[PDB]
Order: C-alpha cells, then sequence, then structure tokens
C-alpha cells in the first residue's frame, strides 16, 4: 500500500520588488488537503473524521504558531532575491515527508520560483540539488547564501526540519485524523442487444479505494488480449472513490463462457455474465 | 555589577539596557506608541557590542529607524542619524519604516502593516 | 499612574537578566558535559525551564542551544541537573538524533541529540 505523508506548501509573492504582506500555506495530509493557512490564521478543509465542523480546531494554534514564522521567514528570502521584471513574483518553499510501509522514511525541500523548480534537498541526506539551467542556478546560489550568512542556517537546523515534518505526520496519525480506509468495489456485468448475433458485455467496478485495480475478461478462464477489449479509463468519482470499467464482443451464445475477473486491495473475485 | 540597570518591571535587561517584545501586531505608528505609553520608544541600534544579544532574536520586528524622503538618509525616531557600520538595510516591501532581524538587518516594509515590535529605553 | 524602575538582581557582570534569572548565550558549539562543566565553572548550570510565563523571553531565541534537560534509563523521563521533574505541560520534546541530551529551540522545543554532539548551549544562574 501507498506511504503516508505530510505536504506543506508555502507561497509569498511580490509586485514590483515589493513584497506583500500576506502569505498562504497549504497543507496535506497522505495527499489531501488538511490545512489552509493566511498570514492570521490555520483552518481546516472538509471530511475529517469527524463531518460536521465543530473538532477541536483551536490546536491550530500550533500550526498557525509555525507556519507564521515560516511565512515570515520566506519574505526575507524572497527580499533577497532581485528581479529586473515588472509585475509579479511568487516564491515557494514546500517542505514534504513519508513513512512507507517499512517504516523508512523519506524527506526534501522545494523552493520554488514563478512556478519553476530551482533549488532542493533531500532532507534524509542533507544533499542540496539544483537544475541544470544558468537562470535557475544564480537563483539557487542566491537563497543558499542567504539561508548560509543571513538566515544563519546550520547543520543542525536540517536535522531539526527533518525532525519536525515526521514528528508531525506522526501525530496526526497518532491521532486518528487520518482514516485510510479501503473500499471495496460493486461489481456489475451489462450487455447490449445483438446487432448480428453479436453482443458487448462489459464489466463496471464502481465507487472503490484505493485506485489501483486490476479488471479484464476472461474466455474459459484465460484472460483475454489487451487488444481485444476496450478500456474506461479510472474516474474519480465525487465522493473520494473511483469507477473503471472494461469491455469486449462476443458471439451471442458464449456467453457462459466469458468472466470477468478483478483483483483489488487483496481480493480476487470472478463475475460472470447474467443470464 | 552584580546588578542591571535600572528598568521598568519585569523587562529584559542586558548590559543596562532595558528591552520587551510584544505580541500584539501593530503598525509603526501604533507601535511608536505602544512605547512611548511606557516611556520607551522603538528599539534603537547603536553598538553591535553592547546590543550583542540582539543576535539572538528570532523573526523580523517593528524597529526605530525612520525614512525621511527630503534629505534621503535614514534616522531613528528620537533625532539620531544611523551610525553607519550597524544595520545593514534590505527592500522588502515599499514603505518608509524597517524592522529588524536577526545579525543586524533592517527591512524595509509599509509603515502600515502590522507587525511585532521590541520597545527599549537607554541609561543616562 | 507612575513609572516606577527597579533593579535586576545578582547576576554575573554581562549576563542577560530577565525577572530574577541570569542567562548567557556561548556560541562556542561544545559537547554536552563540556557545556556542563562550562557553567558549572561559574555557579550556574545549562539552562532549566520551569514556567513559560517566568521565561517567555525564550520564545524569541533564534538557533538550537544545550539545556540542562537529562534522560533517565530506567523511567525514560527527563529531568533537570538537580533532580528537578520536567513539568507537564513546558516543552514539546521532538526525537531528531537517538541520544540522551536535548537541544532547546524556540517556542518551548526540546529536540533529542547526541550528547557527544558539538552545539553552541546557555548557562543559567537563578538569582539568589
Amino acid at each position: 500500500m501507498e506511504p503516508h505523508s505530510l505536504r506543506y506548501n508555502l507561497t509569498v509573492l511580490s509586485w514590483d520588488g515589493s513584497v506583500q504582506s500576506g502569505f498562504l500555506t497549504e497543507v496535506h495530509l497522505d495527499g489531501q488537503p488538511f490545512l489552509r493557512c493566511d498570514r492570521q490564521k490555520c483552518r481546516a478543509k472538509p471530511q475529517g473524521q469527524w463531518a460536521e465542523d465543530v473538532l477541536g480546531n483551536k490546536t491550530w494554534d500550533r500550526e498557525t504558531r509555525d507556519l507564521t514564522g515560516n511565512g515570515k521567514d520566506l519574505r526575507m528570502t524572497l527580499a533577497h532575491i532581485k528581479d529586473q521584471k515588472e509585475g509579479l513574483h511568487s516564491l515557494q518553499e514546500i517542505r514534504v515527508c513519508e513513512i512507507h510501509e517499512d517504516n523508512s522514511t523519506r524527506s526534501s525541500q522545494h523552493f520554488y520560483y514563478d512556478g519553476e523548480l530551482f533549488l532542493s534537498q533531500n532532507l534524509e541526506t542533507k544533499e542540496w540539488t539544483m537544475p541544470q539551467s544558468s537562470r535557475a542556478q544564480t537563483l539557487a546560489m542566491n537563497v543558499r547564501n542567504f539561508l548560509k550568512e543571513d538566515a544563519m542556517k546550520t547543520k543542525t537546523h536540517y536535522h531539526a526540519m527533518h525532525a519536525d515534518c515526521l514528528q508531525e505526520l506522526r501525530r496526526y496519525l497518532k491521532s486518528g485524523v487520518v482514516l485510510r480506509r479501503t473500499v471495496p468495489p460493486m461489481v456489475n456485468v451489462t450487455r447490449s442487444e445483438a446487432s448480428e448475433g453479436n453482443i458487448t458485455v462489459t464489466c463496471r467496478a464502481s465507487g472503490f479505494y484505493p485506485w489501483n485495480i486490476t479488471l479484464s475478461w476472461r474466455q474459459d478462464g484465460v484472460s483475454l488480449s489487451h487488444d481485444t477489449q476496450q478500456w474506461g479509463d479510472v474516474l474519480p468519482d465525487g465522493n473520494g472513490t473511483y469507477q473503471t470499467w472494461v469491455a469486449t464482443r462476443i458471439c451471442q451464445g458464449e456467453e457462459q463462457r466469458f468472466t470477468c475477473y478483478m483483483e483489488h486491495s487483496g481480493n480476487h473475485s470472478t463475475h460472470p455474465v447474467p443470464s | 555589577e552584580s546588578y542591571c540597570g535600572p528598568c521598568p518591571k519585569n523587562w529584559i535587561c542586558y548590559k543596562n539596557n532595558c528591552y520587551q517584545f510584544f505580541d500584539e501586531s501593530k503598525n509603526w505608528y501604533e507601535s511608536q506608541a505602544s512605547c512611548m505609553s511606557q516611556n520607551a520608544s522603538l528599539l534603537k541600534v547603536y553598538s553591535k557590542e553592547d546590543q550583542d544579544l540582539l543576535k539572538l532574536v528570532k523573526s523580523y520586528h517593528w524597529m526605530g529607524l525612520v525614512h525621511i524622503p527630503t534629505n534621503g538618509s535614514w534616522q531613528w525616531e528620537d533625532g539620531s542619524i544611523l551610525s553607519p557600520n550597524l544595520l545593514t538595510i534590505i527592500e522588502m516591501q515599499k514603505g518608509d519604516c524597517a524592522l529588524y532581524a536577526s545579525s543586524f538587518k533592517g527591512y524595509i516594509e509599509n509603515c502600515s502593516t502590522p507587525n511585532t515590535y521590541i520597545c527599549m529605553q537607554r541609561t543616562v
């Protein structure tokens, strides 16, 4: 199964070299919109483990306290980036961590300027990396030097940065706010009418999660060619789950000879064509 | 000495000077006032050696440094003229006031923009 | 209202004094034990946090600095350089490096690190 993750995406803006007061920070938990914080406060985006609104929000003080500090720091960082082009400019600092099945972790820090990545650091190895672009390299050095000389960022700052993200991911999981549950698909097999002794059988699987799923038709138990089948994409429901479908043409009468094989998160089921 | 200079009750005392930090976000003007309210002023920076402790300051705060257009120089809210070789000033937000940041920096901000501030008062 | 200007208690020459507690920041990265000794060699100790209120200045310190928070194998708890157990809602202790010491960080945080790793430190002397 996929790893639990946490992502903070901070963004600061400037107009004609003038760094604006407000900034935004988006927190995503296991790939879901979790928090929205402007210069003032953090607020939860819908669906919790609750489903109403009253949740113990005020603990958003912790994230409010910290995300604002980083917001302010990033403003000083944008200030050191002198650009001679009128208009808007944006600077983003994206911090992300993950927890895989084996409980091993992954974690990084990325900087974006006007939408393009220019610097990043693997917080596991502590090794900076930058795109092979004349322009990106200038930006990179500007920020890396500011973090060294002005910001006064030590070797320990990055050790703590790595820990912070991981401890908060664990704080959210340990609190049960993250309810990643499997939702087995519903399976329905339907047929079209015989337009020359032939019919199109369709196997539809819907409302499932996670995203990964295997669907395919079989003749006498042997899976058909990919070229002889029509595949639907995997579409989000609008409820947090997904639907997809597979189909194939068969000579009317051979019906009970065909079956739809499906495997989704451990379960492998077989579905015949209705009679 | 074993005792730190005359200071308002419960303020931070270092080398005879007194400081205090205020969480309440306010604009320069409204901040300048907050200080005077307690017979003080916005942080004034005169010595890198005497105001040594200023290197430990996290984040940025309102300072008492203003900018006068007519001439084109930065001078303290009292009257004093920023003594060269102290603060490295940086253009952050278009404006006439400046915030203090760790390792003797001064970021320019719009005096109307609320922020936290530091009030200080010297000794004779 | 008047304007009462008082003095701050007995502190080593040019140390910081706040609410009758002395503090000094040493930017000479040193071993935890080397720091303990450094503060003990001045009739002080490594910073001890006992109240977010009495020591609110600690809210605005940047970077990480050694403090008297010591581990205990038997239990697994923490206590200061004098049996003083660590109070409940004072510090958020983040597990940074597997170690038995802790660095103090801004906004009452404690990062666990290797006691044999050099870092800057803070000494604290509680005025008589």
